[PDB]
C-alpha cells in the first residue's frame, strides 16, 4: 500500500506540472481580449470630449 | 437414402504477465 501510495504521490505532481502549463497560458489568452477592450476605451476618451 | 432419426442428429452434432511484472514491482 505504501509502494502503491509514493507511486501515486509522483503522479499527482505530474499533473501539477500540467496545471500552471494551463493557468499560465489563461493569464497569456485573457490580456490580448483585455487589449481588445482597452482599444475601444480610448475611443470614447475622444468623443465624450467632443 | 434411408432418413436418419431426429435424436441422432441431434446426438452426432501474454495478458497475464503484463499485470504480474507491474504488480510485483509496484
Amino acid at each position: 500500500l505504501g509502494k502503491v501510495s509514493d507511486k501515486s504521490r509522483e503522479i499527482s505532481e505530474k499533473y501539477i506540472e500540467e496545471s500552471q502549463a494551463i493557468i499560465q497560458e489563461l493569464v497569456k489568452l485573457t490580456m490580448e481580449k483585455l487589449e481588445s477592450k482597452f482599444t475601444k476605451l480610448c475611443d470614447l476618451e475622444t468623443q465624450l470630449e467632443m | 437414402s434411408l432418413p436418419i432419426e431426429d435424436n441422432y442428429i441431434r446426438e452426432v452434432v501474454s495478458k497475464l504477465m503484463e499485470c504480474v511484472n507491474d504488480a510485483v514491482q509496484t
